[PDB]
């Protein structure tokens, strides 16, 4: 009879934190709905960074998905919905491949409360930009926390953030009417119970300039993965990518300077 | 130790620049 | 000899938190202070909605009342003087009646550090409270962490909701340009800690529309009790009340749309 | 030649400046063999701040020539919120150029930030710090005394202190009334460090202003206790022992 | 209770009235 899309996410909160991750970044976007997930690819309102999420349908706990969807979805509305789901939420996407309307349903972990809200999709020109394979110089994978401190310090120094990286370590550094910081890791031995571990597989050394503006809105996704991965090279845009444990991932993409 | 947000420094490429349609 | 009012309380803490539940919504009001206990009750600047207190003396460690008299009090004068109070500090206050002056002293435990002050009182004439004890369609009680939720969630999607409860659970609805949401409570028969059982009596269907900002008023009372009991009729106002435990209970009284 | 202190309660450092800065935008650091000095008027010349870390409380100093560092106490503190709390902090500096050196580390020794700032010209300015006996002097917990002021400051804007043998009372008035808040001396062994201890050669009634209380609680952080000296025509003396190894005195001079 | 933004009273004297240079 009826063609739904239906996703359940048991761990309701991976849906907050993506969205906190996304909202600040992108105001409109499509999410691509498919049989085989959840998928969002966008250029940020400034059309300097690209973000792509991907939610694997394997990662719900349920999921149905009679035919393709594309919904426009308003991404502030979306964050504001989400910010009414409590943190233990069993989450639920509903859409009828009919309907001008995206339902979110939201169970609480006591099992007397059950909120349900119904937003208004948008039509918006589907673009989605292909992104070419590349060998990188530079593989760095740290505590994202630690990232996210780094960029979030440095931010009170300059508005850009030099990444130096070499086979021992990895420096960061910035300048500004202040003065200059740097900011310096070594590679680990291995930490003991390994997320405050920081790896480098690297087969040449970089020197790349960043923008803090756009470092900071990507740290934003640190909620959801303990660890951080960078992947640089010269005249190539940086990934920052946030594993999504066993579900998917999310991905930016940012250009360093010339 | 709140984030300073900062500007968009002018040399900053977009990413469409790089990556086509 | 004077005609004292004084009342000694220990969990000074309410008296405090009783303040922050006023504070906003009412700026003046009378105290009635007889041998019964404390009465307080004022209707809002804007008219529609009214609180109505109740602290009975046999709340109070020590009370005592040589006649009946009424002190018009500035709530934004007393609460600013209540939070000097700490939270483990007895309270006592202290006037005579005719007074242009309520003390109000605050002592520590230890009893090594005891402050005073001297509040200014007003001249204000409050007649009244022709408010008739009367039956209502559906009266449900439930968390008041839970229904505080509640309100701040529905004020992200609208500034109204309805209410509509029948015999099964309780259904709030809001609806503005973002979308629309609706959070429904069933009865928790279960068994249970009175601070999570959801309860409803019921005569008849309401079905009952309040603006939400009077409502987000009303839950600061919410450290005042675990459970918060609603009262509805067809074109009686809504009552929303708090048990401050032992002592006695706060009442709101909204009046619905149309 | 060089200047460098390294400090492994590096936290002090951040709770000085968090205690400097709402006070004062500009300061000269006196760096000499027995340690740092800082004093200033703040902008409005009513009071006046003294700081002293002494060398010995360093678990490495070294000074090879007095310094004046001219520093902006506002971007100090900006790049010392930058330091973790566990942070082992070192202050180094050249004698030549002006730029002072904040180095942090992290306990685990996988992390070091250096920030390199930026000095001022500044105007060398002592003023005479007379040596002194006092009326009073109120020991007490730095968390009671930043109660006391935050909470009268609801009140009014001065605040009068009455300071007997055994007990001090801090009063105020204003458009809601008037409050008075009455601490006794305690017996003590019980305890320590809320102790109210009274030393009493001559009662003192002395009026205060709020603005400026307020501005000096700040450095509550830095100890558990504060202390108070007073007398009649004299500036207020309020201390804060930072730990083993120095003060903050800030100076304010009561009503006539 | 966050601290009110009291003025600064009309008999107060400065600091550099007690102590010289």
């Amino acid at each position: 009879g009826p063609h739904m899309f239906e996703a359940r996410l048991v761990q309701g909160s991976i849906l907050k934190k993506v969205l906190e991750a996304l909202k600040d970044l992108i105001n409109e976007a499509c999410w691509d709905i498919s049989s085989s997930g959840v998928n969002l690819q966008s250029m940020d309102s400034s059309h300097v960074s690209l973000v792509q999420l991907t939610l694997r349908s394997e990662g719900f706990d349920t999921y149905r998905c009679d035919r393709n969807l594309a919904m426009g979805v308003n991404l502030t509305s979306m964050s504001k919905i989400l910010k009414c789901a409590g943190n233990e939420d069993i989450i639920t996407l509903r859409a009828e491949d009919n309907a001008d309307t995206l339902a979110l349903v939201f169970e609480a972990p006591n099992q007397e409360k059950v909120s349900d809200y119904e937003m208004k999709l948008m039509d918006l020109d589907v673009e989605q930009l292909g992104i070419p394979e590349q060998e990188y110089s530079c593989v760095v994978k740290m505590p994202s926390g630690e990232f996210a401190r780094i960029c979030r310090d440095l931010s009170h120094i300059g508005d850009a953030v030099v990444i130096s990286c070499a086979k021992d370590g990895v420096k960061f550094s910035a300048s500004g009417e202040l003065g200059n910081g740097n900011i310096k890791l070594s590679q680990t031995s291995n930490v003991d119970k390994e997320e405050e571990a920081v790896t480098i597989e690297m087969n040449e050394p970089v020197q790349l300039t960043f923008a803090l503006r756009y470092l900071n809105f990507f740290t934003k996704a640190t909620p959801l993965s303990s660890t951080v991965t960078l992947s640089m090279s010269a005249d190539v845009p940086l990934v920052v990518e946030y594993k999504i444990a066993d579900m998917g991932h999310l991905k930016y993409y940012l250009a360093p300077k010339i | 130790a709140p984030v300073c947000v900062r500007p968009t420094p002018k040399w900053q490429k977009g990413i469409g620049e790089f990556f086509a349609a």
